[PDB]
């Protein structure tokens, strides 16, 4: 009664180059970390310090040189209400100000300080905060499953105010943070609707809508989208929920050009170029004026990676069995790659400064070459 | 079950009923209703079903099928067959248990089914008067209709027998509107009197006294 | 002898005041309303009404109080018969 | 070795034939009687078909008198006479005039031989249409000898040179 | 203009209907719209799929494709049943026999996929093929791909502070982990047990006076990759909640006491809710017994934060009292009428009280001549204040028969025969006759009971037999025999439950040409008859009245497959003065029962059975009548009979004595039982309800009180009790359509000397 298998599968490992030496600098741990369940735990950076995460309860604080601790505080609450309170941290760790601003599952959005660790505040949100924090003028703002754009107080945490959404019966996790244009923010959201809002006072100017229909019809919304959009001069490339790629102002919000194909899975913008994954492992690229498929790459086909990350002139995506794969701007086939995890990889590549860094599944960093 | 066009194995299935071997007819005809849901005659098989249905005790199948060929084209040249077949279904299906072989009487059991019966062969006689079957018909009503009055005798007799003295009245009073002709009726009439004699109730008795006296 | 009985009583329930409502004059509408259904009603002859409430209670004599009132052609009432005994045991 | 009935008879005793008559009560002077409900009520019938396993229950055939089935078509009698001689039958006269015929004795043989007649029949075939007439009022039919022509029995064999002819057609 | 509008061969529908399609017909003249519109017709026939039409003048020539015909559906699929598959083609239109094109291949791949879907499968790969048939049909090729379907990840609860998450899932059964340390089975998702989970956790939450709680949301994603999911509730806690007081009101009838006993509240203790519709519910149970079936009941809250204090407010009205007119049964194929009417206890023409034909309901029941019983209580049109109960039943064949000829190997003529009907035709009592021919033992057997001699429940049975035992196997423990004798009852009741019951017995007896043991000897000195200890041409004989009585007292829950309730016997019998062999002996059964699941799937049983003799002054008890057990009920494991004193003889005619394995049997017997009732998992529940399974744990034994061993010095001193033999193993029971059957498996560990063990067994009693 246990002996029922049955899937498709993927292409294992394509024809494996070495046009570049990939190492690994420094790989310390935090601990578990993720497992296996989904979220955003991506670690942050700045003034060459890292700042990592786990699933249930420690951050830490390592330095940018070989990942060496200034602080590794604890979050969960020290005398264990139930069992240690597992914080099921599941936000995005960003950081600005004096303060890693961690989401959490426990509807709470610690404010932490980049001194020590310690508290600055806790504070309770409408349902859980999945997604990831952003500052926008000491304003954080935070999608949730409830669909409340509850914005906070930067030193305090005090609820500047909230806006409600709607969403399906069955949703994905989408949880487009929000990004600042001008006061003027703008979301996903898990209905298919991009909105358009203003923060001093929490009210929306404009509504819209992307692909056909879904529910009970499950359309192509599902998607590894990264449904927090991107804006450059006045246009916006609000790659669908679902995926179908839509170019749209700020005021009217309205569409240029639709290229309506399938699930975007995240995007990078740079000169002309629109580099991204579709729902397939189908990474391609294309150009501002409209849908212009510059090329394809399809070689990982069916074997799921993550959302990917432009390095000096070298998109790289992650893998599900901790391989890094190295590709350049022209189509589109492998310049290098590397086996560097075992456990596997799950959440964004983010790099800055020449430093790059992903967190692995629980034994998080690794500090590429 | 090998495969052809409908006519030969159609004929086949007449050989091999006419014959009188029910099961494998059974199957081809059902076979041919299936695999040409419209074919030729794609009722004629139908009729042939039921019938060969009943001649091999398959009553519920039987039954079944009867109903789908009414409602699935009520008007029909040959229909009243079908009802009195219906009939005969369920008559054949009321006294079903040959125990009786032994020698009891079925009289005191479930009479639903004479009931369903009685309503069918009702429903046919006044539908069609002259009819090939209404005749038997007529006598399996009679027939009926005093097996019911029975039935409904025997309850009031256990209950005199208990005491319960309002149900008796109330039973026989029943009887008395409906079966006022079997041999039951004027059979029974003496529990209602004393019944009535029972609970100190006179005039009541003076007058079924005079009803049994006037017979 | 004495070895068990199941105790026995006959429909028609009554108290002991109601039977102080009803009155000449009436409806069957209002009667059949107050008291309830006749559970036994005069099958032929003049429509007239049976109230009985019987009960044996099991080798402890049996009770019975009954009342039978009268009608009318119209469908009013006439008359009624309090028997609250049994003459007879 | 066991036959020749148990198909055409219904199943059963035949106890309910003899069932008493339903006299009628019986109502002294001065009274009435609780009759008023009369639904179980049985309609009178003069009849009179047989009964008990003398009625037949053949199911009843079609391809009672011929409740007719055509379909238009180019012509017919000048082949439909050949389609005869698809079985080689008698003739009592044929008519090319009037294009339809009748013909003769024509035994038909189902597993009850008794039961099966030699026949004779009035071929009713014309194109009246629009219409294809195949159609035939049954001659003479007798028990093997024994003239009987009731209801079921003219039903029956009607049905045979119905689609006898039909099969004669179909070629 | 046109001369005719011809029709290639549409072979599926009649082409007169075709005739009709066209609006080309003469008397409109005929140009390209009507081309074109003629097309649109035989597109709009359903059946076809390309039309082309070509006129020249009069002339009108035209084409046809065919989608028909189509007469296949194939699998496929492993996991889901294809019932429901066909049932979504005929909700998708389409089945055998049809005209379909190719078109439609999209729409039942959706459809069958996001069936999966509602299955839980959400990764579908189907194919649909169509092969043809020569002009026939064509072919509906359906392979599947059924991909895994998602376990859940986690259940979150947001906003609680009263409890944990885990207890709050604990109390459920949607689990998300099943440890191996206490794996009690499997687990797997399901999107339908959500709701009742939800209201679980609402009512549990409820319990603890948190009144004015809520479930303000809940959503759930799913993984962008199938294969796991989420699901979130959020709630609002509120404060506890206090009682205060009871509000009821409207019309009573007159019941106050009984009422207000009804609700009586502790005063000042905390909310709770399903103890307040319990109450709610009894209240209705009640005032229905008392007849107003229908009574008008509600119950409103009344809530105030100023303390977190409720006081109840519960308003009704009863309606009208007395409804039953009619009473009737339907099922009864063969079984008189008034046979089940006996056993009732609601009067019809009297006032409804529900328990009387409730509790008649469970004694037809008890009577186990059914399947099952079935109550209902419709109201009867147009009367506002009567009733009609009807009993729904469904027979159970139970009475067998069967028989056996033949002449063996060498002188066998067995006319074995054998029949008991057990409510004989459902005439309403029981018969029982058994009977046989070897070529040397003969043996006959009859009785009969009716239980209604009377109709207040006097019942009355005879019954007489006849043995002819033969009885010489080769010379050594044959014992030759011969007797017969008859015996009358009368039983009946003395309360709902009870029963006793006497009656006179007579039976002679005798018997020669048997071994020389001690036992036979020592009760023959008893009788005094010295016989010759040396040889074995013994002989004797006797004959003696007797007297009989037995209580009983039974609340069995069913007939035969009891889940409830116990059931006491007893059998007592004593010699009267004049006989030949005085004594007594009595004997005892408890059957008593316990469920455990309110399913009632899970049943603790119990059971027991005892004796004892005597000789009644001067004499001793009389062998052929001891008791001993083993191999079936009495116990299993060992064989049959075996248990008990092993029958020793004297010095083959060259202490003297010698030991062998004979359950001579003791006067004095007691042997327990517990087993453990357990549903069969993998067959048809529907004809499950048919078979048994249980464990047990056997155990008893018996003994001699009489015996000696004074002098009988160095042999198994039988007169000590304390000797047990034991078992354990698993049985099991089918009511199979041949009859009831039972087989056993188990393996007796405690076991004296001699104790044959049999380790399996079966009845066709």
């Amino acid at each position: 009664f246990n002996s029922e298998e049955d899937v498709v599968k993927m292409s294992p490992l394509p024809t494996v180059e070495n046009q570049f030496t990939p190492t690994t600098a420094w790989s310390t741990s935090v601990g578990s970390g993720i497992g296996n369940f989904y979220s955003n735990l991506h670690p942050a950076l700045a003034d060459n310090v890292v700042y990592a995460a786990d699933r249930a309860g420690l951050v830490k604080a390592l330095n940018a040189d070989d990942g060496k601790e200034i602080w590794s505080v604890s979050l969960a609450e020290k005398d264990g209400w139930f069992s240690k309170e597992p914080a099921l941290l599941s936000g995005g760790v960003t950081v600005s100000g004096g303060h890693v601003y961690i989401g959490s599952e426990k509807a709470q959005v610690y404010a932490l300080n980049t001194s020590d660790g310690t508290v600055a505040w806790q504070t309770k949100v409408a349902g859980e905060a999945l997604s990831r924090p952003v500052v926008s003028d000491g304003l954080v703002l935070i999608h949730t499953s409830n669909g409340q754009l509850q914005a906070l107080n930067e030193a305090d945490g005090a609820v500047k105010w909230t806006v409600n959404l709607d969403m399906p019966s069955l949703s994905l996790r989408g949880e487009s943070a929000p990004t600042t244009a001008f006061g003027a923010a703008v979301v996903g959201g898990d209905n298919g609707r991009v909105s358009a809002v203003l923060m001093e006072q929490g009210q929306m100017i404009w509504q819209q809508r992307i692909s056909q229909a879904t529910g009970s019809t499950e359309i192509d919304r599902l998607s590894d989208v990264d449904t927090t959009p991107v804006v450059v001069n006045g246009v916006v490339f609000a790659l669908a929920y679902n995926g179908n790629l839509t170019a749209l102002d700020l005021r009217s919000g309205q569409i240029m050009w639709k290229r309506e194909l399938g699930s975007v899975n995240d995007f990078i913008v740079d000169g002309n170029r629109i580099y991204l994954v579709d729902q397939n492992d189908r990474v391609m690229a294309l150009t501002i004026d409209g849908g212009v498929t510059l090329w394809t790459q399809s070689d990982l086909l069916h074997r799921l990676l993550t959302s990917p990350v432009l390095y000096n002139g070298n998109l790289v995506v992650g893998d599900s069995e901790g391989y890094l794969h190295w590709i350049n701007v022209e189509d589109g086939r492998f310049v290098a790659q590397q086996k560097v995890d075992s456990s596997g990889f799950q959440t964004e590549p983010v790099a800055a400064d020449g430093k790059l860094l992903i967190q692995a599944k629980d034994g998080t960093v690794y500090s590429i070459t | 079950v090998p495969d052809n066009p409908p006519n030969e194995i159609y004929a086949t299935a007449q050989q091999k009923l006419q014959d009188g071997n029910w099961r494998q007819a059974i199957t081809q005809l059902e076979a041919l209703d299936n695999r040409y849901p419209f074919g030729p005659y794609s009722q004629q098989v139908q009729l042939d079903l039921i019938y060969a249905y009943y001649k091999n005790a398959d009553l519920p199948l039987a039954q079944a099928a009867i109903d789908r060929f009414i409602r699935l084209n009520p008007t029909h040249p040959n229909i009243d067959y079908v009802m009195y077949m219906r009939g005969l279904t369920n008559m054949a299906l009321d006294d079903s248990a040959l125990q009786g072989f032994f020698g009891v009487d079925r009289s005191d059991r479930d009479p639903q089914h004479a009931r369903a019966a009685f309503s069918d062969f009702s429903k046919l006689v006044r539908g069609y008067p002259n009819s090939q079957y209404t005749t038997d018909a007529t006598k399996r009503l009679v027939f009926l209709k005093d097996r019911l009055a029975k039935y409904e005798y025997s309850v009031a007799e256990y209950y005199t027998e208990r005491g319960a003295w309002v149900a008796v009245v109330n039973r026989v009073e029943g009887m008395l509107r409906d079966y006022p002709d079997t041999q039951a009726t004027r059979d029974a009439l003496p529990l209602m009197e004393n019944a009535y004699r029972q609970m100190q109730m006179n005039a009541q008795a003076e007058k079924v006294a005079k009803i049994i006296a006037a017979n | 002898r004495v070895v068990y009985r199941p105790d026995i009583n006959q429909g028609n329930y009554l108290t002991a005041n109601d039977v102080s409502k009803i009155r000449v004059g009436m409806t069957q509408q209002q009667v059949a309303y107050a008291l309830g259904t006749p559970l036994m009603s005069d099958p032929f002859g003049t429509n007239t009404w049976f109230y009985v409430f019987r009960q044996q209670p099991g080798h402890e004599g049996v009770t019975q109080q009954t009342l039978t009132l009268t009608f009318n052609s119209s469908g009013v009432l006439t008359n009624i018969d309090n028997k609250p005994a049994l003459s007879g045991n | 070795s066991s036959d020749s009935r148990y198909k055409r008879q219904v199943s059963g005793d035949e106890a309910y034939l003899e069932a008493a008559p339903l006299a009628e009560l019986h109502a002294p002077a001065g009274m009435i009687l609780p009759v008023t409900s009369g639904d179980y009520a049985i309609p009178v019938t003069n009849g009179s078909g047989a009964v008990g396993k003398a009625l037949d229950i053949r199911p009843p055939a079609q391809p009672g008198d011929t409740a007719s089935l055509l379909v238009e078509n180019n012509t017919l009698w000048p082949q439909v006479v050949s389609v005869l001689q698809a079985k080689n039958y008698t003739i009592t006269q044929r008519d090319d005039a009037g294009q339809t015929l009748t013909t003769d004795w024509v035994q038909w043989n189902r597993l009850d031989e008794d039961e099966q007649y030699r026949g004779r029949y009035q071929i009713s075939v014309k194109p009246q249409g629009y219409q294809q007439a195949v159609t035939v009022k049954l001659l003479n039919l007798e028990q093997a000898g024994k003239p009987v022509a009731d209801a079921a029995s003219m039903q029956r064999y009607s049905t045979e040179m119905m689609n006898v002819i039909s099969a004669g057609l179909d070629k | 203009v046109v001369k005719d509008i011809h029709f290639e061969g549409l072979q599926r529908v009649a082409v007169g209907a075709a005739l009709l399609s066209m609006p080309v017909r003469t008397g409109d003249t005929v140009n390209d719209e009507d081309i074109s519109n003629t097309i649109r017709a035989l597109f709009a026939t359903g059946n076809f799929e390309d039309v082309r039409v070509l006129r020249d003048g009069d002339t009108l020539l035209v084409q046809v494709k065919e989608r028909p015909t189509i007469a296949s559906i194939t699998f496929g699929n492993k996991s889901v049943k294809d019932d429901m598959l066909k049932q979504n083609l005929e909700a998708s239109g389409v089945r055998v026999g049809e005209s379909l094109d190719r078109t439609t291949i999209a729409d039942i791949e959706k459809g069958l996929e996001d069936f999966y879907y509602s299955v839980g499968k959400y990764s579908a790969s189907v194919k649909a093929v169509v092969t043809p048939l020569p002009r026939n049909r064509v072919d509906l090729k359906l392979v599947f791909q059924e991909g895994v379907s998602a376990e859940i990840q986690q259940i979150n609860i947001v906003g609680n502070h009263a409890f944990t998450t885990d207890e709050l899932i604990s109390h459920f059964q949607l689990r998300d982990e099943v440890p191996w340390w206490n794996v009690v089975g499997d687990r797997k998702y399901q999107k339908q047990k959500l709701a009742g989970d939800l209201e679980t956790l609402r009512s549990y939450y409820l319990d603890r006076g948190y009144a004015r709680f809520n479930i303000d949301s809940t959503q759930v994603s799913l993984t962008p990759d199938k294969k796991g999911i989420y699901v979130t509730v959020n709630i609002t806690e509120g404060d506890q909640y206090k009682l205060s007081g009871v509000e009821v009101s409207g019309n009573l009838a007159g019941h106050s006491a009984e009422i207000e006993q009804l609700t009586k509240i502790e005063p000042g203790e905390l909310y709770n809710g399903t103890k307040v519709t319990k109450m709610e519910d009894d209240i209705k149970k009640l005032l229905g017994r008392y007849g107003y079936a229908y009574p008008r009941v509600q119950s409103m809250p009344e809530i105030n934060d100023a303390d977190k204090t409720v006081k109840l407010r519960v308003n009704v009205d009863a309606g009208n009292r007395f409804y039953v007119r009619k009473i009737r049964f339907e099922g009864n194929d063969t079984s008189k009428d008034a046979v089940l009417r006996r056993e009732m206890r609601q009067m019809e023409g009297a006032w409804l009280g529900s328990d009387l034909v409730d509790q008649g309901k469970e004694r037809l029941n008890r009577l186990g001549f059914f399947e099952t019983v079935d109550t209902d209580t419709q109201r009867v049109p147009g009367s506002p204040d009567q009733v009609d109960v009807v009993y729904k039943v469904k027979e159970r064949n139970t009475g067998s028969f069967n028989f056996g000829i033949g002449y063996g190997t060498e002188s066998g003529v067995s006319f074995q025969a054998g029949v008991q009907q057990d409510n004989w035709l459902g005439t309403g009592y029981a018969v029982g006759i058994n009977g046989t021919k070897n070529d040397y033992q003969t043996y006959a057997e009859l009785s009969v009971t009716n239980p209604y001699f009377t109709v207040d429940g006097v019942s009355l049975g005879g019954r007489l037999f006849y043995n002819d035992f033969q009885a010489d196997d080769a010379d050594l423990s044959d014992y030759t025999n011969k007797s017969y004798g008859t015996d009358v009852t009368l039983g009946f009741p003395i309360n709902e439950y009870n029963s006793l019951r006497a009656g006179l017995g007579y039976v002679h007896n005798s018997l020669s040409n048997m071994q020389p043991q001690v036992a036979m000897w020592r009760y023959l000195y008893s009788m005094g008859e010295h016989p010759s200890t040396s040889d074995q041409d013994n002989s004797f004989k006797t004959d003696d009245f007797t007297f009989n009585y037995g209580w009983t007292y039974n609340k069995l829950d069913r007939g035969y497959f009891p889940t409830d309730g116990s059931r006491v016997n007893l059998t007592g019998k004593v010699t009267i003065p004049g006989s030949d062999n005085e004594y007594y002996k009595v004997t005892l059964d408890t059957a008593t029962y316990v469920p455990i699941d309110d399913d009632h799937k899970w049943v603790v049983l119990g059971r027991t059975r005892w004796g004892y003799g005597d000789g009644l002054g001067g004499k001793e008890m009389p062998f052929y009548e001891n008791f001993y057990a083993g191999g079936s009920s009495t116990v299993r494991g060992f064989q049959s009979n075996t248990i008990g004193p092993k029958a020793v003889y004297f010095p083959h005619q060259a202490k003297d004595l010698c030991k062998s394995d004979d359950a001579v049997g003791g006067n004095a017997m007691a042997v327990a039982s517990l087993e453990f009732i357990t549903p069969t998992p993998f067959i048809s529940d529907k004809y499950a309800n048919s078979v048994r399974t249980s464990f047990f744990w056997d155990m008893g034994t018996v003994w001699d009180t009489n015996w000696d061993s004074s002098q009988y010095s160095g042999y198994p001193d039988y007169s000590d009790p304390s000797n047990i033999r034991m078992s354990a193993g698993i049985a099991l029971q089918w009511m199979s359509p041949l009859g009831p059957l039972v087989f056993s498996y188990a393996q007796p560990f405690k076991k004296y000397d001699g104790d044959k063990a049999e380790q399996f067994q079966f009845n066709c009693g």
